[PDB]
């Protein structure tokens, strides 16, 4: 017989290591495979799917009235509408998103994000909007005249019904804002209603990565 | 990235059952995986999946006692008294292990008659809502094998499950409201 | 290529769901590849959006109790139910993450048509069509409509065509 | 000597697994085979009989 | 199908004997396989077959006691008292095992003088109906090896048998009426 | 010379923690390596380095008690009561080991988000001097898993650390004045 | 199974020997290397500095 000796660490039981196991029912055939569509292999195929977010982050908004904002013609002129803090681990507009609910499991994240807005008013209505992005090293501009210094884009519903905004990436180490401003007053015809709507989407790009897995604090 | 694969995403090896018994005398636990809400929510994300069990039974007592752990698949009879003649049957997987040894380990292969487990079943059986008769696996009955010593025993059993060889299909949005029961998905 | 009864969408409307195998069961029938065409119609003056989605194995949940739903509440059949709570999809899964399923957007400014092809998706090669609801076609109005006056009809019509049923 | 360590699951006794066993009578010859008719190998040859 | 082969159909490894003894003192069990009606009926289906035993002795007590298990083939003498000089003979297979260790295992090769065991024997020996003198294998005698401690002992022994390397001949119809005895096939 | 390499210069495997508990009930030790001034001064010589832990827990008691040792990385929650539901979570490395067995061993890989550990950090976090938030590793919480026997226990735990796979950068002059605290480098 | 026997010296715990260890977090990627200047490999490069 071959001689041997036990290392320290014998007989212990880890919970993460993988080893072969003794079968319960040897020489038992399982039912074979079949090509079922929609097979996913990596979880980064999930987070690249776009999803709605909660733009209207004000209080007293219950249910499916948190997904839209109102822009009435008679109300507001040169007024900011909304802003998104880019803190996924923190609560806010991005908590109930598909990129949010996955990345609560992991604790280190890095990757470029993409936001897509969508207008939902009538055919006739026009008007312009600007979307100022602010890096974390700068403060969020609350006035329009300082907001033209940062990276912004002039969006015109009318000519275009949607818009794509690329966020430069930054890792999560221990914050960035995407804000809006009403450029001109909304003009609608006499027959259509005055109130219009906006919806914001979000989806990570393909350089989005996750490192260390932990339990989630989201569910009790 | 080797981290975020589905075979690595569901291989946590968490606890599922922990119920002691004092010296009815034997422990019978159904194999339904909807025990803890931590593991249950991670299985809500997929429609159909396919795996194997890798049960580990850890046993501590408050003494050279011997334990029998028998696995019973669906369709076969389950024992009701400790010394019943179902325990003597050899048409089912049994393991005999002591306390002083390192804990027992046994894996249970994929035993649905379909191609995958149906986590969600929008349909009825016979005539129940949300019960697929090909979904359930069986149950493991754990008794002791000794004449009882008339002293203070407290035998506590813990069962762990590492689902490996995972394949997944049709990702689904997660659940945000807390559970009402374990039979269905009320809120 | 069957058509269903047209539904009326107003401001107070809140969603519709059909069970595909069942809702089509009661019309001249007893591997199935479903094709679904959804088309509403409005003028240029209306406004609003929808969300046509086809959820597989959609298991509902009763509101705020412990009783599982019954035979009549699940299999309504060919009329189509209504969401009691569309924001949580009657099971707690959020609507905001519901774009993981195959879906298209009917936005009344851009288009008014949607078409989804649904393949055969079951673990078993056979299926009991009297005891199993395979898909669930669900439309959900996200942004409700509005004119200067009160709400309009803007009727929605679902057209379903299978292939190779048996 | 080669170093080693025990996995969890050592010393248990399953009833379904197959392993080699220590012989009782080594270097003992059994009586040899002989062609006896009607040998069955698979039980599906039984159920096909009417 | 790998499932339904005869080598896989009779490899259940069930229990055959369980008889305790309290501290006549030693356990002697004949090796006839007609102990439990579950295993006996599965051997009714074949006329002639050929296998080996693979005995496993599992022992629990109600303490560092040492056990001797001796196998005695046919024709040799069997002991009648615990300290007899037949236990000291070395012309038969003995195994010495403790209680604290994992249980003992020993396999017994095919020892009929014919080509196979005759399950059914339509004939007489000498001059008995249904007793083939080349069919029986022997018996295993299990004693303890200690001076007895004058305290409450309860030593219970379980014996398991996995017939492997199966070959079968001439399938036969199964039995539907229950048994009367284990000597013959009355009804 | 094979002796004076940095991979061989810091592989001493010394003790870091030793705190007993009598039968609060569970032992929680932070993983900061600035425990003993012997090992701390040998790490003063380098600015940036990179390694892994190889924890060994040695346990002696003054009895077949089972111990659980759970490792918790940074960012995850740490338990505060012995029977808390953080111990049942499977998203963190746990090891179950007895006393009678040889002692447990587990290695912890390099888990800073930078390229190396910053031993010295001339900077501030938020708004603290000398605290790098990416430097800390986590903590290991050691509880017992038994119902307590109402007798005199004294369970003493020793933890050893062998930093291996060393890489070093920017050698620095050693410290000659003795330490004031373990938060900073006063004199 | 292969037969074996334990040498004297099994189950002990030295403090100087090197052996492989069971990982805590398998399939976990560390952050990669980067060329940081001033890397030292041998301590005789220190003592040659005046």
């Amino acid at each position: 017989g071959v001689p041997t000796y036990l290392l320290p660490g014998s007989g212990q039981f880890l919970t993460t290591d993988d080893h072969s196991s003794a079968p319960a029912l040897p020489c038992f055939n399982p039912t074979p495979e079949m090509h079922i569509p929609g097979q996913v292999r990596n979880m980064l195929e999930v987070v690249q799917v776009e999803s709605m977010m909660e733009i209207n982050n004000t209080e007293s908004a219950v249910g499916m009235e948190r997904l839209k904002v109102d822009i009435s013609a008679l109300t507001d002129v040169d007024q900011l509408l909304f802003n998104i803090p880019l803190d996924i681990q923190l609560d806010g507009p991005l908590r109930n998103t598909l990129v949010g609910n996955i990345s609560r499991y992991y604790t280190h994240w890095s990757g470029s994000l993409e936001m897509t807005f969508m207008f939902c008013g009538s055919f006739m209505a026009t008007g312009k909007l600007i979307l100022c992005y602010t890096p974390p090293g700068g403060s969020c501009p609350t006035t329009r005249e300082t907001a033209m210094l940062g990276t912004h884009i002039v969006w015109d519903f009318g000519l275009q019904s949607s818009v794509t905004l690329i966020i430069p990436w930054i890792s999560g180490s221990h914050v960035g804002y995407v804000t809006c401003f009403m450029q001109t007053n909304l003009i609608v015809p006499s027959e259509s209603s005055d109130t219009c709507s906006l919806i914001g989407f979000i989806a990570a790009k393909d350089d989005f990565s996750l490192r260390l897995m932990r339990d989630s604090p989201d569910i009790g | 990235v080797s981290e975020t694969l589905v075979e690595n995403f569901l291989s946590r090896a968490a606890l599922v059952s922990k119920r002691s018994f004092e010296y009815k005398n034997f422990f019978k636990w159904t194999i339904n995986t909807r025990s803890f809400v931590q593991l249950r929510r991670k299985l809500e994300l997929f429609t159909y999946l396919r795996f194997d069990a890798e049960i580990t039974i850890l046993t501590t007592v408050a003494p050279d006692l011997t334990l029998q752990a028998m696995f019973v698949p669906t369709g076969a009879l389950t024992p009701e008294k400790q010394d019943s003649f179902h325990w003597q049957s050899g048409s089912n997987a049994s393991v005999f292990f002591k306390i002083s040894d390192p804990p027992a380990r046994i894996t249970i292969p994929f035993m649905c008659i379909n191609s995958a487990y149906s986590v969600f079943y929008d349909g009825f059986a016979g005539f129940l809502y949300g019960i697929n008769p090909a979904d359930t696996i069986g149950n493991l009955c754990v008794r002791i094998v000794n004449e009882h010593q008339p002293v203070g025993f407290t035998v506590t059993v813990r069962v762990y499950m590492k689902p490996k060889h995972i394949k997944a299909w049709a990702p689904r949005p997660p659940r945000t409201l807390p559970y009402m029961s374990i039979a269905n998905a009320n809120y | 290529f069957y058509t269903l009864k047209s539904v009326k969408w107003e401001t107070g409307s809140t969603g519709w769901w059909w069970k595909l195998p069942d809702a089509l069961n009661n019309i001249g029938m007893f591997r199935s590849g479903f094709l679904i065409h959804v088309q509403c119609n409005a003028t240029k003056f209306h406004q609003g959006a929808l969300l046509v989605v086809a959820i597989p194995e959609h298991q509902r949940g009763a509101h705020n109790t412990n009783t599982s739903p019954g035979f009549d509440d699940i299999m309504k059949g060919e009329e189509g139910g209504t969401f009691n709570h569309p924001y949580v999809l009657d099971d707690g899964t959020s609507l905001a993450c519901a774009t993981i399923f195959p879906h298209q957007w009917i936005n009344l400014r851009t288009n008014n048509s949607a078409t989804i092809v649904l393949p055969w998706m079951n673990a078993a090669p056979m299926d009991f069509p009297l005891r199993h609801n395979q898909w669930t076609l669900a439309i959900i109005p996200v942004v409700p409509l509005g004119t200067r006056t009160t709400s309009s009809m803007v009727p929605i019509t679902v057209s379903i065509a299978p292939m190779c049923c048996e």
